[PDB]
């Protein structure tokens, strides 16, 4: 009979948000900041791996 | 149009370009690779399907 088996698996230690908030344009990655002020800032960053 | 925006603004009249109206699109490319797929005994259609 069918099994499913659902793997779960610890990576290297990462700066982590949500993937909603990930914007990709295929060439640059970038994420809008909220600032201290609420002054809506954005900023490039360098993504590694995603899922969940 | 980008080179003509160029010497636009240089002419009695203000200006414009287009090039830039007609971008936006976002995309996520499945570029199937023939050599790869014919490994597995897969045309390039037969992975398309999925």
């Amino acid at each position: 009979m069918n099994a499913w088996l659902q793997l779960n698996t610890a990576s290297e230690p990462m700066l982590l948000i949500p993937s909603q908030a990930l914007i990709d344009t295929g060439s640059e990655q970038r994420v809008i900041t909220v600032d201290a002020d609420g002054r809506f800032v954005p900023k490039r960053v360098a993504v590694f791996q995603a899922s969940q | 149009a980008e080179q003509i925006e160029e010497v636009a603004r240089t002419v009695p009249g203000v200006a414009s370009a287009l090039a830039f109206r007609l971008e936006g699109g976002r995309y996520i490319n499945v570029e199937i690779n023939r050599e790869k797929a014919a490994r597995y005994g897969m045309t390039v259609a037969d992975v398309q399907l999925f």
